[PDB]
RNA sequence: GGAUUUUUGGAGCAGGGAGAUGGAAUAGGAGCUUGCUCCGUCCACUCCACGCAUCGACCUGGUAUUGCAGUACCUCCAGGAACGGUGC
């Protein structure tokens, strides 16, 4: 429990919560939904979501 | 009905409480009363433009609170 | 529970509207929330007000305090009984 | 007996006569000073009388020390990297030890805020010039040995040893 | 008891914190301006008498000099928030 | 100090405890996620543990 | 909701202190529970030397910060 | 065996006089809000009648009219007439 | 003079400050025992004056056997025993011995006192007999032991000074 | 009822107390009288008035709410109360 | 049991002006490195308005008190002002 938090409940799962919190700050706008937030990382080698040379690189680095 | 009765079914959360004196204190919750203290354990406190501080347990007034930032892993529904 | 009586008689610390710090014997609290605190110590942070002073912390020796709870922000806990 | 955090943590702490926090060390034979961090920074001032402490040192960074009582003990060395440590200190107490040479108190003009010294009761009182070379080495004393600092002394501090 | 019940729904539906009400009625955010001069726009779980709230979706802006100040923001995602720091809710924000 | 001999013998025979362990770690039933992770942490610090030490078994002969 | 214990202090002349730094000296001559005062010949006293006479107030009591004795009371 | 004038009693009499009191402001040194006083209730909130702020510092009185100023700003209400 | 826990002092400098002159005594007399408490007061009656209250009375003789004209601030300090008592103060081998040259006029408790030091006694056994002797029994050897090495040349009442020795079978 | 603080400044009441308001005035004096809400009347009142201007004031009374804190004697460290 | 003395807060924010003054070792952008130029963040010194006046703590020299007490603080003169807060 100093190793992961309650909701990656050791493996299960990955809290991408505050990543979409994040994110809502970086679009600048709250037409997005987790579900919608999930979609876009479920991206592999496709369309960005943003253009790549923005600010975007910041949050794909955290 | 009263919001703090719903502030009191909160007990092992980890939330992060914004204080009045523009204090940010993340921690997981022990006991919030009928006045609204609450009384945390695993502190992290930060002062002001000061450094994150780390306390043992802390035990707020509740005036002196001005928000909570509660956690997502929440259902408020069944805990209205 | 009353939860404040099992943080009782420890050197605790508490916050003070102001800024202040008060480091003492925690004997006594009511209803809203004042403390008695023996051999209270209070800490105020001095502003360095250059571009090079340190700032710096200065402790008062109290004693005795009742300190009224409209003052008092959060108090934590320092020491086991003296 | 070798000391610990056990003697730390049973000891006699309080508010001094001069009102400060205070933990008592009185009486232990403590030949070697380590594991002090334990006091979790709540003190001003520790006592240590009669102990067998050889050397001053093991001291770890507390920051609201103010005083230090060393009366009474062994000290025939005496450590040096003790104002990284002790960053707020204000009266050192060496009294009745058995500092000799003049260089023994080189390591005291580290400390910075230091402004009281009593090194009575020692061997390095006995030797001529010696007030004078500790204003001279350590300037920023400013009561040594309870005897308050003149500009005499410190105008025939800076005079020897050119 | 049960007649303070009705009296506070009618009292919520018809006096000031109407629009507190209103806003968990059609789910609609409501700009909240605070004692150290946060807005916060989000919608409101539920509140009492004091303007006690519980907020999904906040967004909270606020203005900080380093110049001039910007408007740096956050995405509190849901919240509680103590009533007497509250100025004043607009029930119908612009943007 | 018999580092021929003596030190290469402990540092081997520490080593063939270590493999024992986390042998008999994974001879084990394991019945939820939280022990699994937990032991394969475990596991992981007694590899970096015996990492070290058939480390400094191997400089340990060029006298 | 008890009453102040200032029956020492009526028909004395008082030196209130009230918030923002505000000095006004007068005879008290009334008080409620909430310790909100009456003064009679009630002199505003500002940073500035010069004094004005402003009569008969009612100061509300949570802006009072002290009230010092002119009078042995 | 003495008789006070608690301070409902002189408000009333500002009511009753219809005088223009001078109402100075909690933390707030500098303004003074002055009107007649036309009402007012128990938390010591007022009415005012042809009310004006008086900032000390601009020495300037901006009219306001019938003002509802609440009663936990007031320091001090005091009778320029 | 009777001996107490605070010790009298007078002489000093009174041109330094009171914080100074208090963080300065419990410096000075730390060495000694332990300071509970020290009165330095500067009003003209007690200016130059200060009061070192100690929580053993062996330390103050200590303290006066060792500062007899101490140079403090450019003056030698006068210490006395102090003429009262505080308010602090005020609040708060074989296993017998046999004695000889012991003041007819001891106390029990007084004999308790002396004896009981080093630890618990048995029973004490005054001569109604031959005066001035005794029997002290201690409960442990070990304690014995302490007692009897110490006492010798135990000096009450200075006039005579008592003679301890282990009895015999 | 009362809590136990207020019990402790009542009992502190004929001793020297120091009161510090909210303005930061520091003002040490005899306790003649305290109240549940605790106000406080001082007399021999020596009054440091924030920046240092200690005068002597006689017959003061605090308003309660506008009390920061209250040394009280270290005397009273015994009460039962305190326990 | 959110309307003056305690717990639903009267709190938030900014440190005067100028000078071909000085620095961002590894951390500003633009004229698309390096060198140069411009602009919305500090510290040190100098000048106007040592930001101003106040009292407390404190350092040097001279000087007075030799006194048995449970303490906001304690002699006076002159210089310097490192610190604290008050009102503009």
């Amino acid at each position: 429990l100093v190793e992961f938090t309650d909701e990656e409940g050791y493996g299960r799962y990955l809290d991408l919560h505050d990543c979409y919190l994040k994110y809502i700050n970086l679009k600048a706008s709250e037409k997005l939904d987790y579900i919608t937030y999930l979609s876009i990382f479920d991206q592999l080698f496709d369309i960005p979501k943003e253009r790549k040379n923005a600010e975007y690189k910041r949050y794909l680095e955290m | 009905m009263k919001l703090v009765r719903f502030l009191m079914k909160l007990s092992h959360e980890t939330v992060t409480i914004e204080l009045k004196n523009g204090t940010q204190v993340h921690g997981t919750i022990t006991g919030v009363d009928v006045s609204m203290n609450t009384h945390l354990k695993a502190v992290k406190m930060t002062l002001k433009n000061r450094e994150p501080v780390q306390l043992e347990t802390l035990s707020i007034r509740g005036n002196n609170i001005r928000y909570f930032i509660l956690p997502d892993s929440l259902p408020l529904d069944t805990l209205l | 529970s009353s939860k404040m009586l099992q943080h009782i008689d420890y050197r605790m610390r508490c916050i003070l509207q102001d800024g202040r710090i008060f480091i003492g014997t925690f004997k006594a609290f009511d209803k809203h929330m004042n403390l008695i605190l023996c051999d209270c110590d209070e800490f105020r942070k001095i502003k360095p007000k250059n571009s090079k002073q340190a700032e710096r912390e200065e402790k008062r020796v109290l004693g005795l305090v009742l300190l009224r709870g409209e003052n008092l922000v959060s108090m934590t806990v320092e020491g086991p009984p003296p | 007996v070798k000391l610990t955090a056990e003697l730390i943590e049973q000891a006699a702490q309080y508010t001094n006569a001069v009102r400060d926090r205070e933990l008592d060390l009185r009486g232990y034979k403590i030949p070697v000073i380590e594991n002090l961090g334990a006091t979790l920074d709540q003190f001003d001032a520790i006592d240590f009388s009669d102990n067998e402490i050889r050397k001053l040192d093991g001291f770890p960074l507390l920051r609201r020390l103010k005083t230090l009582l060393v009366n009474n003990n062994r000290i025939c060395r005496i450590g040096e990297g003790l104002d990284q440590a002790l960053p707020c200190l204000t009266e050192l107490i060496l009294t009745n030890n058995s500092l000799v040479e003049l260089g023994d108190l080189d390591p005291l003009a580290s400390l910075k805020s230091l402004t009281y010294l009593s090194i009575l009761r020692n061997p390095v009182t006995n030797k001529k010039h010696y007030r004078l070379y500790v204003i001279y080495k350590v300037p920023q004393v400013r009561v040594l040995d309870f005897q308050k600092v003149k500009l005499k002394e410190r105008q025939e501090a800076e005079k020897m040893f050119k | 008891p049960e007649e303070l019940q009705k009296r506070e729904e009618e009292e919520f539906n018809t006096g000031p914190l109407s629009v507190l009400t209103q806003s968990v009625k059609n789910n609609t955010q409501v700009l909240i301006n605070c004692r150290n001069n946060k807005k916060l726009l989000g919608r409101v779980k539920a509140f009492d008498r004091h303007c006690n709230m519980v907020l999904e979706n906040v967004k909270e802006m606020w203005t900080e000099v380093p110049s001039k100040p910007v408007n740096k923001d956050r995405y509190i995602s849901k919240m509680f928030l103590r009533g007497d720091s509250v100025i004043v809710v607009l029930r119908n924000p612009l943007i | 100090m018999e580092t021929i001999l003596e030190q290469q013998r402990r540092y081997h025979e520490e080593k063939e405890r270590l493999m024992d362990v986390m042998a008999k770690e994974m001879l084990t039933k394991k019945s939820t996620l939280r022990d699994q992770i937990n032991s394969d942490h475990r596991t992981r610090a007694m590899q970096d543990r015996y990492m070290e030490v058939s480390g400094n078994l191997r400089d340990l002969y060029d006298d | 909701a008890h009453p102040p214990e200032l029956k020492k202090f009526m028909d004395k002349k008082l030196s209130l202190k009230l918030n923002g730094g505000r000095h006004v000296q007068g005879i008290l001559r009334g008080f409620d529970p909430f310790m909100n005062l009456v003064i009679d010949e009630c002199v505003e006293m500002a940073t500035s030397g010069q004094q004005n006479n402003i009569g008969m107030v009612v100061i509300r009591g949570n802006s009072i910060i002290m009230l010092e004795a002119l009078e042995r009371v | 065996q003495k008789v006070m004038v608690q301070p409902i009693n002189l408000i009333f009499r500002y009511l009753q006089n219809r005088s223009r009191i001078q109402v100075w402001l909690y933390e707030q040194v500098n303004m003074r809000i002055e009107g007649c006083i036309i009402g007012f209730d128990e938390y010591m909130n007022l009415v005012l009648d042809d009310a004006e702020e008086i900032h000390s510092k601009t020495k300037s009185r901006k009219q306001l009219g019938r003002i509802m100023l609440k009663g936990d700003n007031i320091t001090l209400l005091q009778s320029v007439s | 003079i009777r001996p107490n826990h605070t010790i009298y002092i007078n002489n000093m400098n009174d041109k330094i400050k009171k914080e100074e002159l208090k963080r300065s005594l419990y410096a000075l007399f730390s060495q000694f025992g332990h300071v509970v408490d020290i009165v330095a007061l500067k009003t003209m009656k007690m200016r130059g004056q200060a009061f070192v209250i100690f929580k053993e009375l062996g330390s103050s003789t200590n303290a006066l056997r060792q500062l007899q004209g101490f140079p403090f601030y450019g003056k030698p300090m006068r210490i006395q025993y102090a003429k009262t008592d505080s308010d602090i103060i005020s609040k708060m081998p074989n296993y017998i011995l046999f004695l000889n040259n012991l003041p007819e006029e001891t106390n029990e408790m007084m004999l308790s006192m002396l004896f009981n030091q080093f630890p618990g006694f048995k029973e004490v056994r005054l001569v109604p007999g031959r005066h001035d002797i005794a029997f002290v029994e201690f409960e442990n050897d070990g304690q014995a032991g302490a007692a009897r090495d110490a006492l010798q040349g135990f000096k009450i009442t200075p006039s005579h000074a008592m003679k301890i020795t282990y009895a015999k079978k | 009822s009362i809590g136990v603080p207020i019990k402790v400044l009542h009992e502190a009441e004929g001793h020297i107390v120091t009161c510090e308001t909210n303005t930061g005035e520091v003002y040490r004096g005899k306790l003649i009288e305290a109240e549940d809400n605790m106000n406080c009347q001082m007399s021999n009142i020596t009054v440091t008035y924030r920046d240092g201007r200690v005068a002597q004031l006689e017959q003061v009374y605090i308003r309660g709410s506008k009390i920061r804190f209250l040394i009280l004697p270290d005397m009273l460290k015994n009460a039962p109360m305190l326990k």
